[PDB]
């Protein structure tokens, strides 16, 4: 693969530039990141970061797996009175009848809500960030970013596989993520407070940090390892961002 | 934060719901899905304009909130609803509350904005140790 | 017989007529005002004309016939005001009565500018036909109507539980449509009903703050019964929440820490906000003078026992739950503070200033 792709890019081969690509001046940054991260791929063996091999080299792997970081149904770790009765109407008084119909319920279950693949709205609307299961926004929004560029590498080298794992169906599925890496950039640039160029030295740290980590599943079967592997993923990438007021002046010396 | 300052926009769409419930006089139905034509049909341009003001602010905070409703409720609604940006032209049962149906959205967001109060309210439940039960009911509700 | 069944047929077209036409004249509980002598001869006038038009009280045509086999589901005849068991609202069809002077007020807002809706709102009811129908009732009746619609929009727009806290916001409206009045050009010769929407529309958040105010503090009773009667509520402008204020800090400033100090600490922090507004310039615009002269010693105890609220908040509570001994120096130098700035506790001074900071080192 490495061989390959040093092929490709020699002779203007790379799959991601089909003369069609962004052209603003941030096609040449979405396109340091992915090399960046098709290295730490390539290079890294960790089962930990497996998945994004996965995700990224073998498309079909995702294809049915659960995509991390995507709004999930809050009704998983366990009370506010909403019980829908059993013709589907919810009732919410505290052997009562219910509001509608009238059904024997009251007094006077798999609810599975969580969804597969990329279920991300449209990325030109999304200025809040989601903090949950336990995962700081800092943490939690690297791994989303990082995510979206991994899966706009995927897709630009295997274009099928993740168009029909996108839920929200567009016309041009490669198109839309310059935009998506757009506003998470500008997010970015917000809650850190960095200069927009110093948020790219910072996302480079963050997945450099992934590389020079050489020392649980594999193809995230279901949601709530897919939470596990996200605790034990962020336990590692948090240190470094921690000590980010030191590295700072070093980055800006050199 | 981001959709807890959609809190203070709770009364009005309430109001809305009340300025609806008592208006509507139960026909058996819900006339053409269309918002707009609903107040084109409507007589006084004055309540007209009322109505206009306050669907407006329904259909944005409902807009901003409808992915959110999608996986943050407590009722399942189905993904179809909480999927397009619905605007003045969608269908009218959206306004009228109803348990079962399109009104099940709006009644959801209700829901939700006050477990997006109350919750934080409960916050503060636990941290003076006494609690002033001062709750009011979804018809008292002001901007206090 | 055939005769039965044309009865029977004629019966199976009222019915449901009827139950509908029952519901727009049984809400909150309008027919007890006819069977009742002590109603006033203008509650039966009224009852009857609101009831002869059509326009006015529009119920609309409902077709009990085209629906599938549902539930016990009934003609629902709604209650908006919640009122005891045989009770009836003070003036006849109060929520329709209601509802109109709301709608005709909106589309005159929606016609006119800021400035002429208090002139233009009154005309355009006085062309209505109920506008003339009182316009026909003056005198001593008129006065009875007003109180009893002003006592009826309360129960509509608010949430009340005793009838003492009815009557303080009654008497409260009462005086702010007077004031309204008297900057209306017009003499004390005619009232209408208009106007008590008016006041609403201008103090809303005067009587907002005074509700919460009485239900954050539930004892008003005897000291809004005291203050009351000590010191009467003579005057155009009303100053019934003002005084309230007064009362509150007083009798909040004679009870310092005598009950449970966390608890105190919250009742002062829950009432911290109405007094607040109550005191801020942002809405006492159109005070009278005795109200600006109220509102500043009002003002001025709020601030002494804010700074007694910071002296009970820290100096024994957050650390010294834990050692009980510097408990006496702290119960006891509230007291010391009283007794220093009895009458003038104003920190803005630099008297009172250096005699703070001297106290608490």
């Amino acid at each position: 693969d490495i061989s390959r792709f040093a092929t490709s890019l020699v002779d203007n081969s790379v799959p991601l530039l089909r003369a069609g690509p962004s052209d603003s001046n941030l096609d040449g940054t979405v396109t340091e990141m992915a090399i960046h991260a098709a290295a730490v791929l390539l290079c890294g063996q960790n089962e930990l970061l497996e998945p994004l091999k996965n995700l990224a080299f073998s498309p079909a792997t995702m294809a049915h797996a659960f995509l991390p970081t995507m709004p999930e149904d809050l009704l998983a770790q366990a009370r506010v009175h909403w019980y829908t009765c059993p013709n589907g109407h919810p009732c919410s008084v505290g052997q009562s009848i219910c509001i509608d119909c009238h059904a024997p319920i009251g007094g006077i279950d798999k609810a599975d809500r969580t969804q597969t693949g990329h279920v991300l709205g449209n990325p030109q609307r999304r200025d809040v960030v989601t903090c949950d299961r336990g995962l700081p926004p800092v943490v939690f929004l690297l791994i989303r970013l990082l995510t979206h560029l991994a899966l706009l590498l995927g897709a630009s080298q295997s274009s099928q596989a993740l168009i029909n794992i996108i839920k929200p169906p567009v016309r041009d599925p490669k198109g839309f993520l310059q935009q998506h890496i757009l506003k998470d950039l500008e997010q970015l640039a917000k809650m850190l407070g960095h200069s927009a160029d110093e948020t790219i030295g910072v996302v480079h740290l963050v997945l450099r940090r992934l590389l020079q980590e050489q020392h649980f599943d594999t193809e995230l079967s279901t949601k709530e390892m897919r939470n596990n592997w996200e605790k034990e993923i962020a336990a590692v990438i948090s240190p470094e961002l921690e000590h980010l007021d030191k590295t700072l002046p070093t980055m800006n010396n050199l | 934060e981001a959709e807890l300052r959609l809190v203070k926009f709770l009364p009005e769409i309430l109001a809305l719901q009340r300025d609806l419930v008592k208006q509507f006089q139960n026909v058996q139905q819900v006339e053409y899905s269309s918002i707009r034509g609903f107040l084109s049909k409507h007589s006084s341009d004055g309540l007209r304009q009322l109505l206009h003001n306050r669907i407006t602010v329904f259909l944005s905070t409902w807009n901003k909130l409808r992915r959110s409703l999608e996986t943050n409720g407590e009722i399942n609604l189905p993904k179809d609803y909480c999927s397009t940006d619905l605007d003045l032209d969608t269908e009218f049962e959206i306004l009228l509350p109803r348990r079962r149906g399109l009104g099940l959205c709006a009644t959801a967001l209700v829901s939700y904005l006050i477990r997006l109060h109350n919750e934080i309210v409960y916050a503060v439940e636990k941290l003076s140790k006494e609690n002033n039960s001062y709750s009011v009911d979804a018809a008292e509700v002001t901007e206090l | 017989t055939f005769r039965h069944t044309l009865w029977k047929r004629v019966q199976g077209a009222v019915t449901p007529l009827l139950a509908s036409m029952i519901s727009f004249i049984d809400r909150d509980g309008n027919l007890e005002l006819l069977t009742r002598p002590d109603t006033p001869p203008w509650a039966r006038d009224l009852w009857m004309f609101i009831f002869s038009d059509t326009m006015l009280l529009n119920i609309p045509l409902v077709m009990n016939n085209e629906r599938h086999k549902g539930e016990m589901a009934y003609i629902v005849v709604q209650n908006h005001m919640n009122l005891s068991e045989n009770a009836s609202n003070n003036v006849p069809f109060s929520w329709k009565i209601k509802d109109y002077l709301e709608e005709l007020w909106v589309q005159a807002q929606y016609i006119t500018d800021a400035e002429g809706l208090p002139k233009k709102f009154v005309d355009i009811f006085q062309q209505t036909p109920l506008g003339r129908f009182l316009a026909q009732l003056h005198g001593e009746p008129q006065q009875e109507l007003l109180q009893c619609y002003l006592k009826d929009f309360i129960l509509l727009t608010m949430r009340v539980s005793t009838e003492e806290e009815l009557k303080f916001l009654q008497m409260a409206l009462w005086s702010c449509t007077r004031k309204l009045k008297a900057a209306s050009e017009a003499p004390e010769e005619e009232v209408s009903l208009p106007w008590v929407h008016l006041a609403y529309q201008r103090f809303r958040s005067r009587l907002q703050n005074f509700s919460r105010i009485l239900t954050i503090y539930p004892q008003v009773l005897h000291s809004l019964m005291e203050a009351r009667w000590n010191h009467e509520l003579a005057g155009c402008e009303m100053t019934l929440d003002a005084f309230a204020a007064m009362a509150c800090t007083e009798m909040l400033t004679r009870n310092t820490l005598k009950p449970s100090p966390q608890a105190w600490l919250q009742l002062v922090k829950n009432l911290s906000m109405p007094l607040e507004l109550i005191c801020s310039d942002e809405h006492m615009q159109g005070s009278g003078s005795l109200a600006q002269a109220v509102i500043r010693e009002v003002r001025a105890q709020w601030s002494r026992i804010f700074s007694t609220a910071l002296f009970v908040e820290h100096v024994l509570l957050g650390t010294e739950s834990r050692v009980p001994e510097l408990q006496g120096l702290v119960t006891e130098h509230v007291f010391l503070l009283d007794k220093c700035l009895r009458e003038n506790s104003d920190v803005k001074t630099h008297g009172p200033f250096e005699a703070v900071m001297r106290t608490l080192c």
